[PDB]
């Protein structure tokens, strides 16, 4: 009866920490990407009859 | 089926093959979009610099060709009955090139976005960006070298 | 918030699960010793080699855009600096080279082992070592890379002010680089006595 | 064989050898980075005052020498032939956490003080000794962590 | 910490702005202008500066101390709009709030013109260009405020700031308009204080709380002294004009509103050391300008802080104010106060 | 009933089929929503450019087909009795085309919103927007390639 | 091997010896720093009060000496063969002085940075700032008294 | 060991002893910190009121004395061989006085800072500030009455 478990075998645990690892990376990479924001000032046409 | 050839063993190869193109694609997108918005801002007033400032957009496309090269080599080392030695090799290869190219990619975006904006204001500042940007494209490479060293040891003397 | 709520809802399940097993006379069922023994030492050894060259490239790529984004802004008025301040991009790249020398040394130790002698004293020893040595070199060069970028973004701005001040701030930028060289040493000492898998 | 010497005990010895560097280098990094912001900031006004104001960066460097020592000694007491008891591994784990968090604490205090002092030193030159005295209290915090971590090492073996 | 995430968005900005400060003139460079004889010699000398060829299009007779203030300011405004263009996110908000204080001035300036029946062109030339919005010249239409509000100023970002202002008279005049102008800054400097405390991180947070506290304290002092010109004003009315963020708040803003004379003001500022001796000696307006520069000089000691955009503008504005002072003195040949220029760099 | 072929093996295959159409439609949708706002802002003043700025909406849709293809193919590999290995191959295929296509949609969305606007003040910029969008479209093509090479190995030499 | 004296019992003592150094140092580092900032700001105007306003920093060093005593004093009580009762009591001794000395720091830092700024203006406030600091320094002394009593019992009437 | 008296029972007691002195010291610290900041401001312009205004600090300090006398009475009831009933109660004695005094500490600091800034403008407010602090100081006494009753029951009629 030296098994670790019938349900939580060592093979399942090694596969669930690696998934946890690759998913931790992914969730970070999608935080950097969401915070992208476009620089709208250099695209719009703005003119003023005061300065020009 | 055996102590040395379980049935969950290919899981680490397939997940490694996938994660090499996933992590390198994300990097080359952050660095294409970010860079790509500076090009769409400077070339409203200086359209003559368009073809010269796509160089950041090139460097990130090479980050993606590396991750494709590792997915192609680990895929042909897969099998229903392979050792657990082989599976973790296939993992570390994808985790190396992927995590390395993701990081290189983001730097290409941040530095390439600034260079295109500056070189419009200072044409002597183009070569300065071409230098800084090669030291990012070479970090995706240093991850590729590790993946290749490991793959060699994959099915060597396995039984 | 939501993300912090889950951190507190995990802590509350690990506690209610631990006390279910304990009060019932089953606290031995949560055994970390077997997990360390029964898990394969190839897992631990192939994470460390990946988390060494991976976490070292994160740091290097980090410092290159702190130092790189300030130089390019400073270089508009003082375009003469981009080749003098180039040395800061060099000390940030080199911590990635340290993570690639390790992976050359450690890859040699990856050998196939017989099935009877897999979970032996020496092959468990060798998986534990290449894991914490890779963590050590990677997480330490991650820190040396972010730091040298901060130091070298200032040295770009000072040099654009006055050429003389550039030399004085390099001394700060050298001492920071020592951190990556010490990490390499400590890792090699760990894995010195480790032997290839039999 | 021996119940007092399982074969996973090396896992806990290396964990401390890694915690003594990753956490001590994170302290030295915080001292140099934040101090150098204060030293370079004034540098556009008073260049003369830089070559004396490297005291905060060389104290941050000593912090990384403390964790080197502790990690070297630990690795010296590890081998795949020696019987490494589990008791010894719990000590080596606390040899590393002690000096690590204590040097992480010293580097946070040296950076915050070294920044403000240099920025304010250019206005007033009679403030120098008081800064240095405050930086000595922030440094002994990293010494207290290694006076403890050299006893634990001695008792873990014998 | 400071530099870990700042450079993702604002690294290029910080570098350009700290290059724009190195072009700020030094004390030695103000002297070389001082010993000039004419304006044709004042032009040749600024060529040696970072101003360069900002007057290459201009002839001898065309030079005036009015045309020099125009092209030195217009060079600041192109630089501002350039930086605001490259910005995004919170940094784009921060740089829009800076402009909401220049259009408040232009609201009050178009309206006073209509009461005196003048042409918009004659007035628009006197308007600051950073305080421009599309419907500014449309305020020349009506005199009733509620008319001006609904038809024009609702669309603006100034709409929240008129809550405490619907007490005007059926007819609208100078002293009523000035009261409106001061209620706006009260609400503007309180919204742009909470904005910094919520979104803008440290150490820029600490520095902008201070710089905005000085703008508040400077107004609360001038608004009191201007009231001494008036006959009598209730105390609870002045309380609706004085902001609530500086060192003065709460203890001294109470004793300022209840100040009948100059001595009653000194009784209120004596319990604060930062502002203790301004009234006692010398010109008052110069004491503030000398304290503004000192705080901005200290903002540049920092790094990885977006407060340098504020500091940079206010420094170069004062630079422009010194150029004009020196220029008038040269043409008018009055050279008694030519050394009045304020410089900390 | 067999060790190589458990009862839980189809679980990974069906997730792999769902995941390929799900993560490509999220990216294909970001791209249309983001670049569809830009088109509608420019073409109130200049609707002569309307049938020329639909290109980011085309290319965002070409992503969503890369997943429909892969999902159909793995659906015909499914069975009650199949190897666990075949289930892992199917999951790796769907994630790779999916999460790499999600990456392609974020890029197309940004560059198409910034590009249509800037092209309204400079017509010579259109030709550069087209290039910057091919380097992003190709990021999804790579994931398809990795998917079809994996699926090719899914049912050969399996017991 | 005895049920009373397992092989994992020294774990609980190690975390107590380490807890006492971890949470006192973080408490002494917070107070020393913030007190150190309030001192520097005032002494520009008035540097003749420098060696008299270094009293908040000394208080915060007495906090870190409270934690060295306990760690030293339980480490002489550690052993290969010991009982769980001895370990549970060493963990309590460290969390007491540790997390009670962390509290004193966050007080000594807040009060020092204020009373130093206020004593430059009114010198009669220097003896108010010292009363309050005594009420803060006393919080870590209570946690030391508890530890020294727990540690006395850890080896008393134990098998 | 025994069914009623197992080996792990002193753990909950050793944690119930520290929880009293840990969570009172955190509450007593939130008190002195805020009230100290209010005191050091008002007594710039009115030093005479300094001694009167130390009253909130004394009230916060008596909180931490409640967590000390409970922790002492628990130390002298611990044992290698004690029952869970004795060990569970010791935890409920410590959480009660601990997390009650934490709550009295936040009330006192927020009131003690308000009335002390406002009493320099009006002296009659002083007896009202005090009357409000008595209600907040009596909260920690209710947690002490509950702890002391429990401990006197932890060893009553026990095997
Ligand atoms: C609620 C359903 C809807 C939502 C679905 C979303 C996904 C949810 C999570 C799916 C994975 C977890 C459930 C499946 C685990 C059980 C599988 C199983 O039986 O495998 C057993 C078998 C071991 O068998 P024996 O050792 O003989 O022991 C006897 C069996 N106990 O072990 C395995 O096959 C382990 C496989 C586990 C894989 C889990 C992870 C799947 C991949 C998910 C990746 C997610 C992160 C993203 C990655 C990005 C980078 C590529
Ligand atoms: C797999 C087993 C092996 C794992 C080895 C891992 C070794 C890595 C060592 C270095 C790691 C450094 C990580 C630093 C992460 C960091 O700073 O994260 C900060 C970040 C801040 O988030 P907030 O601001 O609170 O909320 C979001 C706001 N929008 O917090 C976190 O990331 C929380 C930490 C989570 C760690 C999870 C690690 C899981 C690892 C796999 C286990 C299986
Ligand atoms: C069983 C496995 C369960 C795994 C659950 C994973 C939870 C992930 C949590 C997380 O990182 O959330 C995203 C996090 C939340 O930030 P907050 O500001 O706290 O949001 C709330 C604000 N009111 O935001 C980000 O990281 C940036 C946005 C992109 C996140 C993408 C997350 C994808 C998660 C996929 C999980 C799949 C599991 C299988
Ligand atoms: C082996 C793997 C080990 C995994 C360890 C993971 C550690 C994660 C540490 C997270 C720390 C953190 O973010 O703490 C947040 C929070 C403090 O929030 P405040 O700052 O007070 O919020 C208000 C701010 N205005 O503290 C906590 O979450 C404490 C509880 C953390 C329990 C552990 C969480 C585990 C999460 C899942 C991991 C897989
Ligand atoms: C979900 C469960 C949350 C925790 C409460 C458990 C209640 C319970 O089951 O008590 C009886 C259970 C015995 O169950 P068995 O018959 O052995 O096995 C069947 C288990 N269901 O008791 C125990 O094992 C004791 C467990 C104590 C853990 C701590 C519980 C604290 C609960 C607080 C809840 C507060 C409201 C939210
Ligand atoms: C945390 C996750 C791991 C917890 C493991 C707890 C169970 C365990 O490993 O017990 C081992 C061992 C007992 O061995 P047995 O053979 O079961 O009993 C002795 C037979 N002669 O445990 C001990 O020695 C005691 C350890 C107790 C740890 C505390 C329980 C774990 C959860 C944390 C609880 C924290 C306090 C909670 C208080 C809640 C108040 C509201
Ligand atoms: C899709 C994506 C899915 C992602 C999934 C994310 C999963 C995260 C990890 C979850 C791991 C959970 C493990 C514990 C589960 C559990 O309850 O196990 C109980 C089980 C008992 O089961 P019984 O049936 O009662 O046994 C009867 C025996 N006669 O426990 C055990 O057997 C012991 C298991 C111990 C596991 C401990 C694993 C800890 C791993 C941590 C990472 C390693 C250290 C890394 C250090 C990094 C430092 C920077
Ligand atoms: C605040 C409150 C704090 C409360 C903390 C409670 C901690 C509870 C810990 C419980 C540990 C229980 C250990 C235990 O009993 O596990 C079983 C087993 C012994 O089993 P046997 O008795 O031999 O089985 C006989 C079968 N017939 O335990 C062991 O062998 C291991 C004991 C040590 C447990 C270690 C837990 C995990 C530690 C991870 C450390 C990671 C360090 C990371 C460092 C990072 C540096 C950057
Ligand atoms: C040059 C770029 C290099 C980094 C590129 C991304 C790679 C990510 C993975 C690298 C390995 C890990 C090293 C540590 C990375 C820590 C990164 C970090 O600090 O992340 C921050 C980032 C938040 O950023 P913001 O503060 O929102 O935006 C910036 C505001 N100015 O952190 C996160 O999003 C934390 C997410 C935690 C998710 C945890 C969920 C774990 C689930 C496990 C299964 C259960
Ligand atoms: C991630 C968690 C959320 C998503 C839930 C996904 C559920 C799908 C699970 C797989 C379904 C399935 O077919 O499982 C069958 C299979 C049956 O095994 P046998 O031994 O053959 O049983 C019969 C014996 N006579 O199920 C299992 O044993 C798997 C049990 C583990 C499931 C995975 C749990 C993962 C939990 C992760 C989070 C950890 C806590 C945080
Ligand atoms: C077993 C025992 C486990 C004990 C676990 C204790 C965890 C404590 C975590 C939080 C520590 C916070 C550290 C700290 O700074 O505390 C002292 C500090 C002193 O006051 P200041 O913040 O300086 O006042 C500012 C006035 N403007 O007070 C606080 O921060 C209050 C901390 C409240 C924590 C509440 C935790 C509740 C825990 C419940 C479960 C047990
Ligand atoms: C087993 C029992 C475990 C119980 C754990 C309880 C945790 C206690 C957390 C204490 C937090 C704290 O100190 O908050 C006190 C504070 C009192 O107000 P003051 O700060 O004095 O003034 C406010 C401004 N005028 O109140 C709060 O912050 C509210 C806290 C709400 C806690 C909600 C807990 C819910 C738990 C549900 C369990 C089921």
């Amino acid at each position: 009866d030296d098994i670790l478990s019938s349900i939580w075998t060592e093979g399942l645990l090694m596969c669930l920490i690696v998934s946890a690892l690759l998913l931790f990376i992914l969730i970070v990479a999608l935080s950097w990407i969401s915070n992208l924001d476009i620089t709208y000032g250099a695209l719009e046409k703005s003119t003023n009859p005061i300065k020009k | 089926m055996t102590e040395l050839c379980p049935v969950y063993a290919p899981f680490f190869g397939a997940i490694g093959c996938a994660s090499a193109i996933i992590f390198t694609s994300l990097g080359a997108a952050y660095g294409t979009a970010k860079s790509g918005v500076g090009i769409c801002a400077t070339c409203v007033l200086r359209p003559d610099l368009l073809f010269k400032n796509i160089v950041p957009v090139i460097m990130a496309g090479i980050i993606a060709i590396y991750g494709l090269v590792v997915s192609v080599l680990v895929c042909y080392s897969l099998g229903q009955k392979q050792a657990l030695y082989t599976g973790f090799i296939q993992l570390g290869a994808g985790l190396s090139v992927g995590l390395s190219g993701l990081a290189a990619g983001f730097a290409i975006g941040i530095v390439g976005d600034a260079g295109v904006r500056g070189s419009s204001q200072q044409p002597r500042l183009f070569v300065g960006m071409i230098l800084i940007l090669i030291f990012a494209e070479v970090l995706g490479l240093y991850g590729l070298i590790v993946a290749l060293l490991l793959n060699s040891r994959a099915t060597q003397d396995v039984v | 918030s939501f993300s912090h709520f889950l951190y507190y809802l995990v802590l509350i399940v690990v506690i209610v699960y631990g006390l279910y097993k304990l009060f019932t006379g089953h606290g031995s069922d949560i055994n970390f010793g077997k997990f360390l023994l029964r898990t394969s030492p190839y897992m631990w050894a192939n994470l460390g080699i990946a988390l060494c060259v991976g976490l070292s490239v994160v740091g290097a790529a980090w410092g290159i855009f702190i130092t790189g984004s300030s130089m390019i802004g400073a270089g508009v008025r003082a375009p003469r600096i981009t080749t003098k301040n180039l040395i800061s991009i060099i000390f940030c790249e080199v911590v990635a080279i340290y993570g690639l020398i390790i992976a050359i040394v450690f890859s040699s130790k990856l050998t196939v082992a017989t099935a009877e002698n897999m979970y032996s004293k020496s092959n468990l020893y060798t998986g534990y070592s290449l894991f914490w040595a890779g963590i050590t070199v990677g997480a330490s060069n991650l820190i040396c890379g972010i730091a040298v970028g901060i130091t070298g973004a200032t040295a770009a701005i000072s040099d654009a002010a006055d050429s003389a001040l550039f030399v004085k701030i390099l001394v700060i930028e050298i001492f920071g680089s020592i951190l990556g060289l010490l990490g390499l040493i400590v890792g090699l000492l760990m894995a010195g006595k480790a032997s290839e898998f039999q | 064989s021996n119940i007092y010497a399982p074969l996973y005990a090396p896992f806990f010895g290396f964990a401390g050898c890694a915690a003594a560097m990753v956490l001590s280098c994170l302290g030295a990094a915080i001292g140099t980075a934040k101090s150098g912001i204060g030293i370079a900031g004034i540098g556009t006004f008073k260049p003369e005052l830089i070559m004396k104001s490297l005291i905060p960066v060389v104290m941050s460097g000593i912090l990384a020498i403390y964790g080197l020592v502790v990690a070297v000694l630990i690795a010296g007491n590890l081998s795949p032939t020696e019987d490494y008891t589990l008791f010894n591994g719990f000590m080596h784990l606390s040899c590393g956490l002690c000096v690590g968090f204590a040097c992480l604490s010293s580097g946070y205090a040296i950076g915050m003080v070294g920044d403000v002092g240099v920025r304010k030193y250019m206005h007033q030159p009679r403030l120098f000794v008081g800064i240095v005295l405050i930086l000595i209290f922030s440094e002994v915090l990293g010494l207290y962590g290694m006076i403890v971590a050299l006893i634990l090492n001695t008792r873990g073996s014998e | 910490m400071e530099g870990v995430y700042f450079n993702i968005d604002n690294g290029f900005i910080e570098g350009v702005v700290r290059g724009y400060r190195n072009g700020l003139l030094s004390n030695n460079q103000y002297i070389n202008l001082t010993q000039c004889d004419t304006l044709e010699d004042l032009k040749l000398q600024l060529s040696s500066t970072d101003y360069g060829n900002f007057l290459s299009s201009v002839s001898s007779e065309s030079l005036t101390t009015s045309l020099i203030q125009e092209y030195a300011s217009s060079k600041l405004y192109h630089e501002f709009n350039y930086i605001r263009d490259q910005s995004s996110g919170s940094t784009r908000k921060f740089m829009d709030y800076i402009t909401y204080g220049y259009m408040i001035d232009n609201v009050a300036l178009m309206i006073t013109g209509t009461i005196h029946d003048r042409d918009k062109g004659e007035i628009l030339q006197r308007c600051h260009p950073l305080g421009w919005f599309d419907t500014l010249p449309t305020l020349s239409v009506a005199t009733d405020l509620e008319s001006l509000y609904e038809t024009v100023l609702v669309d603006t970002p100034l709409a929240p700031y008129f809550k405490n202002c619907f007490d005007t008279a059926e007819e609208l005049d100078d002293m009523n308009i000035e009261i409106i102008r001061n209620k706006l800054y009260k609400a503007y400097l309180e919204d742009f204080y909470n904005f910094v405390t919520e979104e803008i991180p440290e150490p820029a947070k600490e520095c902008m709380q201070t710089l905005l506290g000085f703008e508040a304290d400077r107004r609360s002092i001038n608004i009191a002294l201007n009231s001494l010109q008036s006959s009598d004003i209730d105390p609870d009315l002045k309380s609706d004009l004085l902001p609530n963020i500086g060192k003065l708040y709460p203890l001294a803003t109470f004793h300022l509103a209840q100040a009948q004379d100059f001595e009653g003001v000194r009784a209120a500022l004596a319990n604060v050391y930062e502002y203790r001796g301004f009234l006692e000696t010398g010109n008052l307006e110069d004491h503030f300008y000398q304290l503004e520069m000192e705080l901005c000089r200290d903002a540049f000691t920092q790094q990885f802080a977006i407060s340098t955009v504020w500091a940079w503008m206010k420094s170069k504005e004062q630079e422009v104010r010194n150029i004009t002072w020196i220029a008038e003195c040269i043409a008018q040949n009055q050279r008694e106060r030519i050394n009045n220029y304020i410089s900390v760099y």
